[PDB]
């Protein structure tokens, strides 16, 4: 079942057996993270490590004591030493809480890793602050997509998926204090 | 003496109600450990959600353990 | 043929299913914002299918909108 | 494959999500990607950052005494091979983006 | 005694609904003393049939 | 007293509703009081059971 | 009476059934209005099993 | 000699409700496994949760037990 | 003999608890494959809550036949 | 005989018994479906917990089969 | 002849074994369905696995209705 | 005249499992829509699940009602 341990460093000595040695040993992404998942700690109590990220940018690396993530059985709530969870989110709001305070993105869909070692890993595309959305335009954009009824598979999985963004969107602009 | 009799038979009837509230007892504390797995920081949060529903559960196993004394011994 | 979600089930990656929400999303900001969403909204490359190591067809990107909501 | 004009107007996640599927059309074990890493205005150290394919070669890396997977509590709508699908293209996706933005501005 | 097994179904469904209350609650703990506020109505809403039953219980023995 | 065994079973599938309205709405609660619209039109019509079978209880006892 | 203890199935039965729109509307409320109409058809057709076991508590009391 | 032809039969279907007792007992001691399956690092903390569930629902078991040697004997 | 027939039909009811222990025997040992298919590593540790709750929960069948030994034999 | 008509009207009713034996049954082989479904390749172990529950889920039905041949036969 | 009147009342209660066991029948081909869907390489290996389950969950109603034969023709 | 009514009353008291039979079928039956939604593409596989299911949960039905039919007319 382990029959190759395979790594970073062991990539260094096989490369060390066929390649020249003028070119050094090449780096890796494993190199430059100094958080990994196994290793015991980084909760203390209340507050774990939270990693809200985009591709394009990064919205939180602070700490909470809760995350509270739209999974896609349901919203869920990560608190400080919960299970490790690698979980798939729909289209909803994350809401990071460190108190009283509340920064909620409405997300556009993708994973939440919490691990071994209770840092939460939220890995979305597009976070939509609920502050900056269009209330004019969820209404709008619903209803072409509940008429287009087409022929093809394709478009198919792309209006399901189009109005469950839209629909979890007009649940998440119209109760907000 | 079939007064005396039926007696111990509507008292065995009514006792058969304790079969619900075992069922429900277990599921409960069933799912405070399947819900104290999910995030245990919240555990001692949930063992009073457990006492609590442990309190009303056993409340209607002591309505039916009421009727099986007053059918008994009433 | 094949087993999976429903975007899996119809020829659709996750990526394409998944940049497709993010799509949707950008539409639906403020005007202030959905023109700043609008600049990560653009694609533009070109592909080419390389046989023989000397040549090959050649495929261009140029959707400004977002992904190919299309059956590709 | 060559994929050319990529850093013409901006590299955006939607185009390396394009370049990631078509490294889908081949169905690997793993990938590796070469790019430079940015890490200052002088040194752009080559990084080969690698991408294992889910439940052909991913999963089977992971199976160290057991596995070191289930320790995770599988929250998708289907089960650990589909998740691992769509998060093995996720991870190819980014690792792709990454690799262009390093390598663009070293 | 025979009236009075009614109380078997409502001890068993009073034990589901406090069941997915800790199952509610372990989930999404930021609402969870909001949602005792759905287990008591649930709880007063179960126990209304337990009471039926009680209705029958002591129409029986003393009428 | 046999006939009203019926309530058993009509409360015992209450608690798995009203488990589930806690559950649906740990899950929803941006929807949390809509579900309780939807709960509670489920408990207007699991009681006809419990009104169609406290009718026969009252067509044994005086009729 | 020992008949209408085939009514206590069928209150387990939408209760388990109205519990399963509290969860399935609250997992996507855009068919909330439409699963409603099979929790509704549900309704009805479990209810066939009421009225055929008050098919016979309405025979052998009066035939 | 009918009354104690009452008391048999009457304590005999009177401990019919250990078996929801059994049921629910069971369902606990099922999430016990699955809960520890999630998480074993609060394992041992778990047992003390299924325990704890096991003394609160066999105090139901010793409940209607009770009745069975409260019919027999008295 | 009225007596000692009637203990014979209280027997056969208070044999109905051992099925409901059965079901929560099915419950916890299907809940162990289920465990023991989430997590292997942890498959004969999880064999180590089952025996503790399958020999805790004949408890209450041991509590049943307890019965059939006193309305049988006494 | 009364006495021996309750020898047959007692164990009859001794062998519901096997009605929660058998709803259990299903549950844990039920559990064996799902559990090689997740992890298809320690399905040859877990038919060694499958196996391994049925004799101690029978042992019940050992309980019960021990009491109709107490009744009919002794 | 109340002898025999017995054998029919008693063997008719003798079945209602056969309830539980077609509940857990139901249970086993529920996840039948089920598991394959998750798994549908393994899916014929199922096959495998619930017929396994069935012959050893009607060996208990093959258990049953031999009890009824040992009322009625015994 | 205690042949003729007792072997109606163990008849009715014998078809009560019709009813563990309905409970099983209902879940298989309603495990398919499940398992449809899971993988709609394997579906009318399943359907071949559970029509093969259904022939063998009614092989507890056809062996319950065979014992009504038998006390009815032995």
């Amino acid at each position: 079942e382990a029959a190759a341990p395979a790594g970073p460093k062991e990539f260094t000595e096989v490369w060390n057996k066929k390649a020249p040695s003028t070119l050094i040993v090449p780096e890796f992404p494993s190199n430059y993270t100094a958080v990994k998942a196994v290793g015991e700690g980084q909760v203390h109590g209340d507050a774990f490590p939270v990693n809200f990220y985009t591709p394009h940018s990064i919205l939180s690396q602070a700490q909470k004591d809760t995350v509270v993530l739209p999974g896609v059985d349901g919203y869920f709530g990560v608190k400080a030493s919960h299970v490790p969870t690698i979980a798939q989110l729909k289209p909803g709001v994350v809401e990071l809480h460190s108190g009283a305070e509340s920064e909620k993105f409405f997300v556009s869909g993708g994973f939440a890793f919490v691990h071994p070692n209770g840092v939460t890993d939220i890995c979305v595309l597009e976070a939509a602050t609920l502050d900056q959305v269009d209330p004019a335009a969820v209404k709008s954009a619903l209803a072409a997509a509940s008429a287009a009824q087409p022929t093809d598979e394709f478009e198919q999985a792309a209006n399901r998926a189009a109005i469950e963004l839209y629909s979890a969107l007009e649940s998440a602009v119209e109760a907000k204090a | 003496s079939v007064l005396a009799a039926s007696k111990m038979v509507g008292a065995g009837c009514a006792t058969i109600a304790l079969a619900g509230v075992g069922a429900g007892l277990g599921v409960m504390f069933g799912s405070l450990i399947n819900g104290a797995a999910r995030n245990p920081n919240i555990a001692k949060q949930l063992v009073g959600y457990a006492l609590l529903g442990f309190a009303l559960t056993e409340s209607i196993a002591l309505f039916s353990l009421l009727v099986v004394f007053l059918i008994l011994f009433a | 043929a094949p087993s999976g979600p429903f975007y899996r089930v119809a020829g659709m990656s996750y990526l394409r299913y998944s940049n497709i929400c993010a799509d949707l999303l950008r539409n639906v900001l403020k005007e202030p914002f959905k023109a700043k969403a609008q600049a990560r909204q653009a694609i533009h490359f070109r592909q080419a299918p390389y046989v023989d190591g000397k040549a090959g067809a050649s495929k261009v990107y140029e959707l400004e909108n977002g992904i190919p909501k299309t059956a590709n | 494959l060559a994929i050319a004009d990529t850093y013409k107007v901006r590299v955006t996640f939607g185009q390396a999500s394009l370049i990631v599927e078509e490294l889908i059309k081949h169905n690997p074990q793993s990938y590796q990607i070469l790019f430079n890493k940015f890490r200052s205005a002088i040194s752009f150290k080559p990084t080969v950052a690698t991408i294992l394919s889910p439940d052909l070669l991913e999963k089977q890396l992971e199976d160290v005494t057991g596995n070191s997977l289930d320790a995770y509590d599988i929250e998708a709508s289907h089960e650990r091979s589909d998740v691992l699908r769509d998060l093995t293209e996720f991870h190819l996706g980014v690792t792709l983006y990454n690799a262009m933005l390093e390598n663009n501005c070293s």
